[PDB]
């Protein structure tokens, strides 16, 4: 096939490349620690009302949202722009976390291209809003008997509210002509109104607690990331590494080599990494690339004989009638200890010729 | 409550061979490796301020150009930090380092920074560092990098967002305070911050005097400029940086 | 809404490739066993066209 005829004439060819196949893939990513509060949000034990929506930024830590799924009294997990799958690997660069309450009967109104009391007077989100929403029931901690008077929205505003936008003015709402002056009484309202809430109401009125998740790119590098898992080390195998965003492919062998604290990889003189440092454990490996060879056939004439020699060069023979030369593996030649005149040339001093293949 | 306090004199020296830093987290063992970066130049103009206070407004504003090395023989208490931005007022970002006994803080807010910043020590107010800190987008708080004669090194560079931090520590035996010899700087901390740098300050501690509010002191410290420059360094056995030849200082070291 | 799309599969399709089957999803740890729920929604839907 490598010569293009069906006759082949005495001597050897170099006709493939003898490699090493990658048996496993380690992923030694960075120690994942330091994960985002998102315990302090979701699990707070007092929340805010919706016209004074807490907002908190979220910024150089691990994006995580395996605690989110772990917990199962939410009502609705519906996410906008990104898909709630693909959470944990595509990143951004910054997270906003809106807490608030409201009652059940509002959560389809925190969606964009909506209306209604809480989108048009408490919390808007804009058309092209990419992100999550999440919300659950609050029965355990935010009804009360008598009934939880803590919890306040806005009913009353002259204009609609802008995306992203907050009002706590407590401003008499004029809904007529007269001035209000300061005072309530008719045609003039106080816009802030208490969510009562009790243990006995039905389920569309019961307080739901709401966190939204906002994610915003821009021209900073982006720093929350979710986490990448980080798998066992094996070592002495041909394994697909990727240690810190650096990949390849190679055994990892025990090196002596002392590195200072500062330094994580390391390179030859031809500019090629030879080592790395594992970072879950402060050690130092020597990457070696798994073996690779010059498969060359040895063969008398096709008119003569069809049996042949394999040669891999460079390959020692416990790595691959086996021979090991200084040119490489010989497998199918029988090593005899008497000299004759070079017929096929193999190299180092070694020869190969047909009476069975013999090398000498 | 800013007040200007600090006078400051300059002074022209010569660089010698310091302010090689590691300009990677790359082992190199037994080569000599040629890397093209922004470095302090070798036998280069650096000034030497002294910034006194003695018990109107003689301190001014930095610039910043590619990046900064900065040098003090003075010890870990006095000079406590630096100032970074453009205009370091609330209308643009800014960096404040502050540095205290026990940890560092390294804070990227809207400062609206004074005139003469320095921190005052009664407890540490930053009180005469700035009058407000709004929008504040970046905090991080680490172990310090000026501890306990000896000479205490820093290179500070802001490339592509990252603001790049620079330290080494040398016990200097009694003499020139910019001694001979290498001894190279080593990857201190790089910051995701993202934020446009032009000029900066460096900030001083002053004491409360409880007897001319503030006590009388002195500060020494050499400023040089990193440029873009071709360096060949020397790796050892260890992997250490033992000596570099400036590319383009002389014939016989571009030669080399 | 007589439009939809499939927005979850477990993997990509290959050119010139159709996939008309209404299986559900498992988009978590947790196991759908063919019944929509918390955390498991139909793959295809439609859109709102005005
Ligand atoms: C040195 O600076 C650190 C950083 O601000 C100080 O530690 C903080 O002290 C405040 C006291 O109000 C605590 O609320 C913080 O939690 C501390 N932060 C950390 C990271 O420890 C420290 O007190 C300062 N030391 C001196 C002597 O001024
Ligand atoms: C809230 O508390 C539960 C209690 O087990 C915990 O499992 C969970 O991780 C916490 N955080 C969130 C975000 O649910
Ligand atoms: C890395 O992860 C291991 C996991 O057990 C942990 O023990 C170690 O403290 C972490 N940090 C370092 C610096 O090794
Ligand atoms: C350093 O700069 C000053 C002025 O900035 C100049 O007078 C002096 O000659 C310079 N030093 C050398 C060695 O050229
Ligand atoms: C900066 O702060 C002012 C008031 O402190 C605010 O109006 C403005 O929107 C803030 N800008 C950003 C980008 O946070
Ligand atoms: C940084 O600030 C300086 C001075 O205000 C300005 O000339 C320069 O264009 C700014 N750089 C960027 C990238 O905005
Ligand atoms: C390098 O390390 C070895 C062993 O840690 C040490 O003996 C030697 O002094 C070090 N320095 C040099 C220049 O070889």
């Amino acid at each position: 096939c490598t010569l293009k005829s069906f006759t082949v004439e005495k001597g050897i060819y170099q006709t493939s490349n003898f490699r090493v196949q990658p048996t496993e893939s380690i992923v030694r990513f960075p120690n994942i620690t330091n994960l985002c509060p998102f315990d302090e949000v979701f699990n707070a034990t007092r929340f805010a009302s919706v016209y004074a929506w807490n907002r908190k930024r979220i910024s150089n830590c691990v994006a995580d949202y395996s605690v989110l799924y772990n917990f199962a009294p939410f009502f609705a997990f519906k996410c906008y722009g990104v898909s709630p799958t693909k959470l944990n690997d595509l990143c951004f660069t910054n997270v906003y976390a809106d807490s608030f309450v409201i009652r059940g009967n509002e959560v389809s109104q925190i969606a964009p291209g909506q209306t209604g009391n809480i989108a048009d007077y408490n919390y808007k989100l804009p058309d092209d809003f990419t992100g999550c929403v999440i919300a659950w029931n609050s029965n355990k901690l935010d009804s009360k008997v008598g009934g939880n008077y803590n919890y306040l929205y806005r009913l009353f505003r002259k204009s609609n509210l802008k995306p992203f936008e907050r009002d706590i003015s407590t401003e008499i709402y004029q809904a007529g002509n007269k001035p209000c002056n300061g005072v309530a009484g008719f045609n003039c309202y106080f816009p802030l109104r208490s969510y009562g809430f009790r243990p006995t109401y039905g389920v569309g009125h019961q307080p739901y607690r709401v966190v939204v998740l906002s994610f915003e790119l821009l021209h900073a590098p982006a720093t929350v990331c979710g986490p990448k898992k980080s798998t066992n080390l094996v070592k002495n195998k041909c394994v697909n590494f990727n240690f810190n965003g650096l990949t390849g492919t190679g055994v990892l062998t025990e090196s002596n080599k002392k590195f200072l604290p500062f330094q994580q990889f390391g390179r030859d003189i031809a500019d090629t990494t030879d080592a790395v440092r594992d970072p879950q454990t402060l050690e130092i490996l020597d990457i070696t690339p798994c073996s690779f060879g010059g498969v060359s056939v040895i063969t008398p004439g096709t008119n003569t004989s069809n049996q042949v020699a394999v040669l891999y060069q460079g390959v020692n023979c416990t790595e691959v009638n086996v021979f090991q030369t200084r040119a490489g593996c010989l497998i199918g030649a029988e090593y005899v200890n008497n000299s004759y005149e070079c017929d096929i040339p193999i190299g180092a001093g070694i020869c190969a010729s047909y009476q069975s293949i013999i090398a000498y | 409550q800013c007040v200007n306090l600090i006078t400051r004199t300059q002074s022209y020296t010569n660089s010698f061979t310091r302010g090689v830093y590691y300009p990677d987290k790359v082992f190199r063992s037994s080569v000599l490796h040629s890397t093209q970066d922004l470095f302090l130049p070798f036998f280069s103009n650096v000034t030497w301020f002294h910034a006194i206070h003695v018990s109107r407004f003689d301190n001014p504003v930095l610039p910043f150009n590619d990046g900064v090395y900065f040098a003090s023989t003075e010890k870990s208490n006095i000079i406590r930090g630096w100032i970074f931005g453009t205009t370091l007022d609330s209308k643009t970002q800014s960096l404040l380092i502050v540095n205290n006994a026990t940890n560092v803080v390294i804070k990227v807010c809207e400062f609206q920074f004074c005139n003469d910043p320095f921190l005052d020590v009664y407890m540490e107010s930053e009180f005469r560092v700035y009058s407000s800190a709004n929008n504040c987008t970046f905090e991080y708080v680490s172990q310090p990098f000026l501890m306990d004669k000896n000479l205490r090194e820093f290179v500070f560079k802001n490339i592509d967002g990252y603001f790049k931090i620079y330290s080494k520590h040398t016990p200097i035996n009694l003499g020139r305070d910019l001694p001979q010899g290498f001894s190279a700087l080593e990857p201190l901390v790089d910051l995701p911050i993202g934020i446009n740098i032009t000029r900066f300050q460096t900030l001083l501690a002053l004491h409360r005097s409880y007897l001319s509010g503030w006590t009388a002191g002195a500060a020494a410290y050499y400023v040089g400029y990193l440029q873009p420059r071709t360096f060949l360094l020397k790796y050892n056995e260890n992997g250490t940086i033992t000596d570099a030849v400036d590319c383009a200082l002389d014939p016989l070291s571009e030669t080399k």
